[PDB]
């Protein structure tokens, strides 16, 4: 049972965007579906529900702005969002709904897609290696907006990996670092590549980190 | 649905020409029928659609012994009060829902139905009682409210008021003072054979 | 609506400890209560439904109890993986379901000293005209750690920027990143660069350094 | 059943009745004010009579709840406003007499802006002397023997209401009793006004020094090395606004007016108000109600019907909010729209409060809220933000001074006049000035406080005070001093929340929620909590201040000190134009 | 959703008529049925209302002692039986789906008669089935007009055409007129070029299905 | 008893123009219990408006419901050729009653009728009845005065008139007047005339014939 979000990115205030949730593993048609957003300040907020009988539900702060769509045929869930404000900047999850008796619950959840509502323009990151038990990493410098995803050797290396949260610079753009700790016995006898991916600018960068 | 199907009269309740006032809230009992909730879903009329105990997405899925549809007219600021564990003027003295309430509450703005140039004063809400109402109690008494120490047997005056006061509905009212028609669908879970069930393809 | 409140807001217990988290509803909500688990960069996972019933795929380690106004989530014996923010959600008022603010469950463990590493800026970065120098503190406990920069010998602040990871799910330690940002002109006016680290797991302040060669 | 519980069960019954009946009269008032007919007055007055008769009915019923038997401060505030037969204490014959005196004085003030046009536009000494003297010689002698029995009967009214004098009665519109640390006696109003006025003196004296210097370039044969009373730009010398025609610092630099740009983009009334609406949304305040956009009269309704047309905000009750303002395509009306919507935002905020507590914190609160909206909408940053001023256009060091001095002639020029007028009236009511020195001390105060001398020697048959509207019509005048001080106290605290950069006059509160939230914290209360607590919910201080007012005119005050280094600063109270 | 009615029925005074109304396309038990009659060339007249649920009924005063309404859920068919018929009862009778009164609780609803039947013509007269005496209206003395009188027939209707549907230009057929006999009479005319008045032959095709009487007649110019 | 009065009951308007139909009740009818209906000639009635304002399902933009209290209106913004029909208001405030109806007629120019007289056929005289027909052909407006002068005596209670529906091309009316008289009564007179007065005519027009000529 899997739910995968798509669509989230940079939108200008007063603009519009759509979100997509690809479902798998269950008979999608027979289960209700929900979107829920998560904010730094106010936490988890429910934003929409769609039923098995084509019924839709919204909060007042939402209704007439967002509309939830459903594809029984394509095992897909949609949320068309119009008139986006700064206070809509959140992580949107698609989540299933089920009941054990009368009692309702959100059993399976998504992965989370970040909608960011800003007037500032998009920019891809400038990736730089960090030259080397020893450690090495990649600096993801000057980008907007969030998020950036870094993986090592296309996800073959996970053990001693640390990916630091992004820090908003004085310039207004973001900067991120990712590091990995590795036995010195594996330097030169194993090469390390960080897989930087910035979706809001389609900037995928794979750069090799080796002894200087 | 087949033409021979026995659907529940949700159309009669929700689309009644005139609603009773909250003080004398009207109760219609729905039994031995198929409950089509498709009429309620996605409605562009309703301003308030909440359910307690059951998810509205599973209404088609459930059977009940009886369904009670209560109907009355309220003002916008007082729509809050028609809920479990809520307090106020109409919540305490007019219409009270239990805290273990199993049902749904639906409300819509009836500005252009219940307001009138000059003012519609046909909707009466109780303002005073000696005691708060029990859940699903109905008070229609016309006894003069004794607020003072001195008795005023059957006569209005100082410290003595007529318990029922009239809503004033004008077309130019604010949102919170505009009239709202409210339907409370209460689902019964008595230890007897259930009669009201959703579509056959659901339950 | 129904407002949800959670207590305590923050919590720190050791591996093996019994943790008790409470949730308060605005009104009487029978048993319409759901407990969730959210880890640093993941989505909520449903642990308890109907206030007491345990979801499948959830360690029986987890427990739920309570009816009416007050509800209780109990981790029988805290494990390092359980580092999460735990939310309670009411299933009474639909479709306006509401969540609590969440309770951060931190983990107490033995003191661990940070593995200090320093990194020079790449020759690729000197092309941009900016020099970013990184100092890494790897797998340490507790979270408190002070980092300082030195150019030749001159201490510099206001040009550096710090970033710290969430608690690890396995060893339950932290990691810290410090980034010193200079101009190309400022990087060529100095030769040897160092970052100094002080921690309660180190008997003395520890330094790592490199030269511009 | 306690007197407290009885007072509650009465007031909520009253709240129900007062909601509908006031609204019925509010509609009847709206009918006439939008559509002047001889059946609309008959419907307005017949509803106003039913409202007035209901008040004097309920007040009488409210008297049976003693205030000393009430602990609940909010219920105490409600009844306090309700149970008031204040003027209806005197004997029937005297009460009818007072009514007749007030009728006579008010009628003979109106019956007896032609002279005002002369006292605003004319540059002739003799014609302005003719308009000034004849006005005080005509009605000023008529009102004199009736103002005495006015003072006699108003004190009789006040002293029967346990107030020391009728001045103390007006000083009671600032009184707060029974809230620890927020209490305000009637006497503190005097000291606060005096303390603040002391700090005004340095700024006003330099304004007096500059205005004197410019007026002696206009009247080189009618000046003093005090200023004449009929050469101050108006009838009384209240606003030096009309002196900007001469007292302009730089006649070179342009006057900022975006009336051209408004008719360049053909801004209709509906846009003007929407541009005002978004301003309040920009601070976190809600947009106007649905009934507002339906029922408001924002333009001249042709000639099929005529209206009052005087810009007025409306609180009809039952959540009804409207604007009555036959707007034109002018910057004046653009700012007035922001002003009158500022009134509504206040009205909309405290609409949740019980009926009787729906009002400003004091008598000078509501108008202070309106003006800070006009100040923020007149700023070059805001005028470029919405797009009425060109993005390439910038301010200089001279266009700044021109604006501030134009503001100063209306703001700073009023305070010494208002204080002088009310300090006179206060001392008259308590009897610190004998009847045969009512005119002599008025001009003694005019000389020493305002720096204004009489052009013609006046007998005691005159009454120059009663030449003004507020004096003859019987209205408190101190509210014009208070609201002015409140304005900048509100402004300064909001600009600190908006994180404003530079002087206070350049402050635009747009795009700051913390500013709107700070204001809304006060607006929501109104006449529900002490005005000291209300003021604190904005500024953080419980008392009045003039340092916010000084900060607004800081760059002007330095310029005035610069240009008055070799000028006559101050006034001697001895010289007269006939001496 | 559609309402289908019996079909035209003709009966003598004192007798009984029973019109059937079949309902399809909607839950029959939810909505109520109401009946409206319309006298020829007159306005609508409400008769009564029947609940398909419990069978409760409300009639007008003018019909209270005569009319009886029934429903059958199994057939989804509503009936209207009017006994003790009179000459003034001659009208077209409509069944309609009702959204003015609820079936379950019998309380007034926000709506009207949304769906209507096709109507059934019900003729009540002392008259019996009789064929029309067709007579030519000869053109007397540019666009000379000739006609065709269809006198004394019962019941309605009659179909008339000129030249078996060949001539449709400038033809006017007047609605029937109820006579004191109870029978009906009709007129049909056509404007014709006087040049073609002698050349062409003009036949008046009168068809009366009720009596099974077809009569075609020449119109001789004299 | 409530009575709905529709005036003028026959409204003449040119196509494409605004039609304002009136329905006036004898007693206040709640807006939620009054409806409107359309009926095209020879068809069943259809619901236009219910609840005074609310349109039915398959209703165009042309139709607007209005009114309150006792005076209600039906508004047609633009009269389309199919709109010229009969319209009924209906209330169910107390019992259920319909209005008298209102025929919306096409307003044509003034058109005079071509009058034609038809003697009784010899076939009919064999059957012992005589029916003389006076024909009015293509005229506007509908109102016309048709008098039967037999010899010189004005005929009253033996004449019957019938009039067609409005023309589908030129929007005119045609009227038929038929004077039925027994054979015995027919042969008692010589001159048989019908005189027609109409707005379009310059003068009353008489068409006549001698009995057996
Ligand atoms: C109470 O009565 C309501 C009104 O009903 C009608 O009139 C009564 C007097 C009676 O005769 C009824 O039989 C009659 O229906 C009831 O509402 C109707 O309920 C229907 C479902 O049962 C519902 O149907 C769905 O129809 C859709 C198309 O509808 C049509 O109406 C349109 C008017 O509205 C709009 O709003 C939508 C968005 O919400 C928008 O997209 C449109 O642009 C428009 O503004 C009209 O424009 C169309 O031409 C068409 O006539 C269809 O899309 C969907 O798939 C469903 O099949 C009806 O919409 C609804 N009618 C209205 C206008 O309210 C209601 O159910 C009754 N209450 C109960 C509890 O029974
Ligand atoms: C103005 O007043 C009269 C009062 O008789 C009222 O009838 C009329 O409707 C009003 N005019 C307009 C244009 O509203
Ligand atoms: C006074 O009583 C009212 C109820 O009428 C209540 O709302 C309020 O809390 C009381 N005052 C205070 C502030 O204690
Ligand atoms: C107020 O303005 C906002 C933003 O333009 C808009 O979304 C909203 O509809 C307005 N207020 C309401 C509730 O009508
Ligand atoms: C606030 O900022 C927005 C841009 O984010 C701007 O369009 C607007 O003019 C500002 N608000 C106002 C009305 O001053
Ligand atoms: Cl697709
Ligand atoms: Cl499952
Ligand atoms: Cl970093
Ligand atoms: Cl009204
Ligand atoms: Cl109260
Ligand atoms: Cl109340
Ligand atoms: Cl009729
Ligand atoms: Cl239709
Ligand atoms: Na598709
Ligand atoms: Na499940
Ligand atoms: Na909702
Ligand atoms: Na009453
Ligand atoms: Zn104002």
């Amino acid at each position: 049972v899997q739910l995968v979000e798509s669509g989230g990115g940079l939108v200008q205030p007063g603009g519009s965007l759509r979100l997509s949730c690809a479902a798998s593993g269950f008979t999608f048609s027979s289960y209700d579906m929900h979107w829920v957003r998560q904010t730094t300040g106010k936490g988890l907020e429910w934003v929409s529900t769609i039923g098995t009988a084509g019924d839709t539900y919204y909060p007042d702060s939402v209704k007439g702005r967002f509309t939830i769509s459903r594809e029984d045929a394509k095992n897909s869930l949609y949320l068309q969002m119009n008139s986006l404000r700064a206070g809509d900047t959140a992580v949107y999850y698609c989540a299933r709904g089920d009941s054990s008796g009368y009692y309702y619950y959100f059993d399976y959840w998504g992965q989370g897609t970040l909608l960011t509502v800003s007037s500032a323009s998009t920019k891809g990151p400038s990736v730089f290696p960090l030259a080397p038990t020893a450690a090495l990493g990649c600096l993801v410098k000057d980008y907007f907006p969030e998020p950036v995803t870094v993986s090592w050797n296309s996800g073959a290396l996970t053990s001693g990996v640390h990916t630091f949260p992004a820090v908003l610079q004085s310039s207004g753009l973001y900067s991120l670092s990712s590091v990995v700790t590795v036995p010195s016995s594996s330097l030169g006898t194993q090469t390390y590549i960080c897989n930087v991916n910035h979706k809001p600018s389609n900037t995928k960068v794979d750069k090799k980190v080796e002894p200087k | 649905f087949p033409n021979i199907t026995n659907l529940c009269p949700f159309g009669e309740v929700f689309n009644a020409t005139r609603f009773a006032s909250v003080y004398a809230w009207n109760r219609k009992r729905i039994s031995n029928c198929v409950a089509d909730y498709s009429v309620l879903y996605n409605s562009a009329s309703f301003s308030t659609f909440k359910c307690y105990g059951v998810s509205p997405t599973k209404l088609n899925d459930l059977c009940f012994t009886n369904v009670y549809a209560d109907s009355f007219v309220i003002r916008g600021d007082e729509v809050r009060q028609i809920a479990p564990g809520q307090t106020g003027k109409i919540a305490d003295y007019n219409y009270k829902l239990p805290d273990d309430f199993t049902g749904c509450v639906i409300a819509w703005n009836s500005k252009n139905l219940d307001s009138k140039v000059g003012g519609n004063y046909n909707y009466l809400y109780r303002l005073f009682r000696k005691s708060n109402l029990k859940p699903f109690e109905r008070d229609i008494s016309t006894e003069i409210y004794q607020a003072g120490s001195t008795p005023c047997n059957g006569v209005e005056g100082f410290n003595c008021y007529f318990p029922l006061q009239s809503y004033g509905f004008q077309p130019t009212n604010g949102v919170g003072y505009q009239p709202y028609r409210v339907v409370v669908l209460s689902f019964e879970l008595l230890h007897a054979p259930a009669t009201v069930c959703g579509p056959k393809k659901s339950t | 609506d129904i407002q949800m409140t959670q207590s305590p807001s923050s919590l720190s217990a050791a591996v093996g400890d019994r943790v008790t988290i409470t949730c308060r509803a605005s009104q009487s909500i029978g048993s319409y209560l759901n407990w969730y688990q959210q880890k640093p960069g993941k989505a909520p996972k449903l642990l308890i439904y109907a206030a007491s019933s345990l979801q499948s795929g959830v360690p029986s380690r987890f427990s739920g109890s309570g009816s009416g106004t007050d509800f209780t989530l109990t981790i029988s014996s805290l494990q390092p993986e359980d580092f999460a923010i735990y939310y309670c959600q009411q299933s009474y008022v639909s479709p306006t379901y509401t969540f609590g603010p969440g309770t951060k469950v931190d983990i107490k463990r033995t003191v661990a000293a940070p593995s200090v590493f320093i990194f020079p800026p790449s020759d690729e970065q000197l092309k941009s005209g900016t020099a970013s120098v990184v100092c890494l503190l790897n797998n340490f406990y507790p979270r408190e750690a002070k980092v300082q920069w030195k150019v030749d010998n001159a201490l510099q602040s206001g040009n550096s920027q710090e970033s710290v990871t969430e608690q690890d799910s396995k060893d339950s330690t932290y990691s810290l990143s410090s980034t010193l940002t200079l101009s190309k002109a400022d990087y060529e006016k100095h030769k040897v660069y160092a970052c100094e680290v002080t921690h309660q797991g180190l008997s003395s302040p520890v330094t790592k350094s490199f030269n511009r060669g | 059943s306690t007197i407290e519980e009885q007072a509650k069960t009465f007031l909520d019954k009253f709240n129900h009745e007062a909601e509908d009946l006031f609204y019925q009269s509010s509609l009847a008032s709206w009918n006439y004010n939008t559509n002047i007919t001889e059946e609309n007055v008959q419907n307005m007055n017949n509803a106003g009579d039913k409202w007035s008769a209901f008040l004097k009915e309920q007040s009488t019923l409210a008297q049976m709840y003693p205030l000393q038997e009430i602990q609940n401060l909010t219920v105490k505030l409600q009844l306090q406003a309700l149970q008031q037969n204040g003027s209806s204490v005197l004997s029937e014959d005297k009460s009818k007499r007072l009514n007749t005196i007030l009728n006579t004085m008010s009628t003979i003030y109106s019956t007896g802006p032609g002279l005002n046009e002369i006292m605003a536009n004319s540059l002739d000494y003799n014609e302005r002397l003719w308009a000034w003297e004849s006005w005080r010689s005509e009605v000023g002698k008529q009102l004199r023997p009736l103002y005495e029995e006015y003072v006699v009967l108003k004190n009789e009214m006040a002293r029967a209401n346990h107030y020391e004098d009728y001045g103390d009665y007006w000083r009671g519109d600032y009184e707060v009793n029974g809230v620890d640390g927020y209490d305000y006696s009637r006497g503190q109003l005097i000291e606060d006004v005096e303390h603040t006025f002391e700090e005004i003196k340095p700024l006003y004296e330099h304004l007096h020094a500059y205005v004197r210097a410019k007026l002696m370039n206009a009247y080189p044969s009618y000046i003093s090395p005090c200023l004449p009373a009929h050469l101050l730009g108006d009838m009384w010398g209240r606003f030096w606004t009309n002196l900007y025609s001469l007292t302009v610092p730089f006649g070179q630099k342009p006057n900022i007016d975006v009336t051209d740009a408004m008719v360049d983009q053909a801004w209709d009334a509906q846009r003007i108000f929407k541009e005002a609406e978004k301003f309040f949304v920009s601070v976190g305040l809600p947009n106007m109600t649905q009934g507002f956009w339906e029922n408001s009269m924002l333009t001249d309704p042709g000639n099929v019907q005529k209206a009052v047309c005087h810009p007025t905000a409306w609180d009809l009750g039952k959540g009804d909010f409207r604007i009555l303002m036959c707007t034109k395509v002018t910057m004046d009306d653009f700012l007035t729209a922001h002003h009158e919507m500022g009134h509504i935002q206040y009205d909309m905020a405290y609409a949740a409060q019980p009926f009787l507590l729906r009002n400003g914190a004091n008598e000078g609160f509501h108008e202070a809220v309106g003006e800070i909206m006009s100040l923020s909408a007149a700023t070059p940053k805001h005028l470029k933000s919405i797009g009425l001023l060109s993005p390439d256009f910038q301010e200089d060091n001279e266009t700044e001074i021109n604006f501030l001095l134009k503001q100063a002639l209306t703001i700073v020029g009023t305070l010494p006049f208002t204080y002088m007028l009310e300090k006179w009236r206060w001392m008259v009511f308590k009897g610190e000035i004998p009847k045969d020195q009512w005119m002599k001390k008025w001009w003694e105060m005019k000389r020493e406080i305002v720096g204004v001398v009489e052009p013609v020697p006046h007998d005691e048959t005159y009454c120059d005070p009663a030449s003004l509207f507020h004096v003859s019509n019987d209205y408190s005048f101190i509210r014009y001093y208070t609201r002015t001080l409140y304005q900048f106290q509100f402004q300064e605290a909001l600009c600190q929340a908006a994180k404003h950069e530079g002087p206070l006059h350049k402050c635009d509160i747009s795009n700051s929620t913390e500013a709107g939230q700070k204001l809304f914290n006060m607006l929501r209360l109104g006449k529900s909590e002490p005005w000291t607590l209300a003021l604190e919910n904005v500024v953080g201080a419980k008392n009045m201040n003039v340092r916010p007012l000084l900060n607004y005119f800081e760059p002007l005050f330095t310029w005035l000190k610069d240009q008055n280094k070799n000028s006559f600063v101050g006034w001697s109270t001895d010289w007269s134009p006939y001496a």
